[PDB]
């Protein structure tokens, strides 16, 4: 189907270079303009840059000077090159296509490549009617979350989104609602091949 | 084929002051839009309700250029957002301005040993201002009782003051040159198209 | 430089409600305003282009229209698939195309009473000297709740979950950083509770019993 892809997502050192790509499908990549619009985690959209059909490049006020967009009509793939990243650039750079007309409007958005800019080396977390849980401190941005004993119960379990601690590590605070008028929590640390369990008997 | 006067606005070796407001009604141009996109690193390329990417496939009847030198702190207000001294007294854009505003640093060539002349700015002429209409009238402004009858001097020092630019690697609000471009479409064929 | 100040995002409504998302700018942008609809589980998508033109695949209830400086992405009748965040964008200034802050469309229900809990850390967390304070608030509908940490009658953030479509409620969890001996020094640590819909939360604190 007519869809925009993405690539170049992953952890990167502060100030290091990075390249993002945006593959095309079905439509003609050489007769439509392409744009980059990033969204800070939890914030709104923010326009980044764009390159027109004629190879002319356009950037933003807080973007121009270190970014460099690139278009190659071959392979039907838009590219974006970044130099000297910082902490304020942690965002998902959604690829976008510009439609025909006299004004800029984005009619096809990509899946969105995630960029997390930090130097915090990989570290493992700990397992440190009522409700209790297992505070997952010292976490890391993950694609999989904690499930209470492979998800044996999903009635009252609450899994809050990740939060950032002062030391730069993420955290999780999964809790479970239990009748109170002894279970086991199983933390998922797949991106570093780690898993633990702990009982919650008060 | 390949005939365009666009490069007569940029690199003029002498840019008009804000009081001069050097216009140039440009027509019959079918090339040379590369001098606009590719140039020295632009400090500002704020375009407006004409898509800059879509100009190479759209033909215009009239292409109006405007050039002047302004301070880097006043690189704004070149927009429908009328705000500031240069907006309320010197230069202003209409509500639906369809063009592009280009600006770049000119501190490297407008450096003076003494300065404080050759360029002017306006202080107070709020009683008269119109978009695309230069007010080169500089007799006197109303203050006190008598307009000093053109023999002005002490006690009637109300007239305007010129710029004090004298950068010798000694200023931060450096002077910047600006090339405003505008377009029009009327009941007439369009003559400024793109290269074929 | 051109601002795109939108209406307050806190606009709750149930199904069928004539929601009116208003978004304005700093000056006239003509008909170059366009909306975007983003559900926080997928990629963004546009709704209205040219401020009056319906997007292909968008029903007629998305009647976002306007002129000059005022625009209203009005939806005369909602749908379960309409609850998302909506962003406006101006195209009058071409290179600095700016967006707004957004507005979240949430499912409306009855004011749900929260169940607040605050439990001291066991020896497992005390093994780490720089412990952290915890507090819990589950199943509350008004999302404008606030948690206060006036200890005994190291600030850190808190997380709020999405609207749990099973009960249309929300949950909240709090964390608080403390240095070495910063916890063992003081005795009673209080999680002061506040919520528009659950009054009289007198005292809920730690118990180092």
């Amino acid at each position: 189907e007519v869809q925009l892809a993405e690539s170049g997502g992953g952890l990167v050192q502060p100030g290091g270079s990075l390249r993002l790509s945006c593959a095309a499908s079905g439509f003609t990549f050489s007769t439509y303009d392409m744009h980059w619009v990033r969204q800070v985690t939890g914030n709104g959209l923010e326009w980044v840059s764009t390159i027109g059909t004629g190879g002319d490049t356009y950037y933003s006020d807080s973007v121009k000077g270190r970014f460099t967009v690139s278009r190659e009509n071959a392979k039907n793939a838009l590219f974006l090159q970044i130099n000297g990243l910082r902490a304020g650039d942690t965002a998902v750079y959604y690829c976008a296509r510009g439609g025909s007309g006299q004004f800029w409007y984005f009619d096809l958005w990509g899946r969105g490549t995630l960029v997390t800019v930090s130097s915090a080396s990989t570290k493992g977390p700990s397992v440190f009617t009522a409700a209790l849980g297992c505070l997952v401190k010292d976490y890391f941005p993950e694609p999989v979350t904690v499930s209470w004993n492979s998800g044996a119960l999903t009635s009252g379990v609450h899994t809050f989104p990740a939060v950032l601690q002062s030391s730069g590590l993420y955290s999780l605070s999964s809790v479970v609602t239990v009748p109170s008028s002894t279970y086991i929590c199983n933390v998922n640390h797949k991106p570093s091949n780690t898993k633990v369990d702990k009982r919650v008997e008060p | 084929t390949n005939l365009c006067p666009f490069h007569e606005v940029f690199n003029a070796t002498t840019f008009a002051s804000v009081y001069a407001w050097n216009r140039k009604r440009i027509s019959n141009c079918v090339a040379d839009y590369s001098v606009i996109y590719n140039f020295a690193p632009f400090f500002a390329f704020k375009c407006y309700g004409v898509s800059p990417t879509k100009l190479n496939d759209l033909c215009f009847t009239n292409v109006y250029a405007d050039s002047f030198v302004i301070r880097g702190n006043e690189v704004s207000q070149i927009a429908p957002g009328q705000t500031g001294n240069i907006a309320d007294y010197n230069y202003k854009l209409p509500d639906d301005f369809t063009g592009c505003v280009i600006a770049w640093n000119s501190n490297k060539l407008d450096s003076k040993p003494s300065g404080n002349y050759n360029y002017l700015y306006r202080l107070l002429r709020k009683s008269k201002l119109k978009p695309f209409e230069r007010d080169i009238s500089t007799e006197i402004y109303q203050a006190g009782n008598k307009p000093c009858n053109g023999v002005a001097g002490p006690n009637c020092y109300s007239p305007l003051q010129s710029y004090g630019f004298r950068p010798t690697y000694g200023v931060g609000h450096q002077p910047y040159r600006v090339v405003v471009l505008s377009f029009e479409l009327l009941h007439a064929p369009a003559t400024v198209c793109g290269p074929k | 430089d051109i601002q795109m100040t939108q209406s307050p995002s806190s606009l709750s409504a149930s199904l069928g409600d004539r929601v009116t998302i208003t978004c304005r700018a700093s000056q006239t942008i003509g008909r170059f305003l366009n909306w975007y609809q983003q559900k926080p589980g997928k990629a963004p998508k546009l709704l209205i282009y040219g401020a009056s033109s319906l997007q292909i695949g968008v029903p007629s209830r998305f009647s976002g229209s306007g002129s000059g400086t005022d625009f209203t992405l009005t939806i005369s009748s909602l749908q379960p698939e309409d609850f998302a965040t909506y962003y406006c964008q101006q195209s009058y200034s071409m290179p600095p195309v700016t967006f707004g802050q957004g507005t979240r469309l949430e499912i409306k229900r009855t004011v749900a009473a929260p169940s607040v809990f605050i439990f001291p850390p066991s020896d497992e967390q005390l093994k780490s000297g720089t412990a952290s304070v915890v507090c819990l608030l589950n199943n509350f509908y008004p999302r404008e709740a606030k948690v206060q940490w006036k200890v005994d009658n190291g600030n850190s953030q808190e997380s709020v979950t999405e609207q749990d479509s099973k009960d249309s409620t929300y949950s909240l969890s709090s964390t608080l950083t403390l240095s070495k001996a910063d916890y063992e020094k003081h005795k009673v640590y209080a999680c002061e509770v506040t919520h528009q819909g659950l009054s009289s939360p007198v005292t809920k604190s730690f118990n180092r019993g």
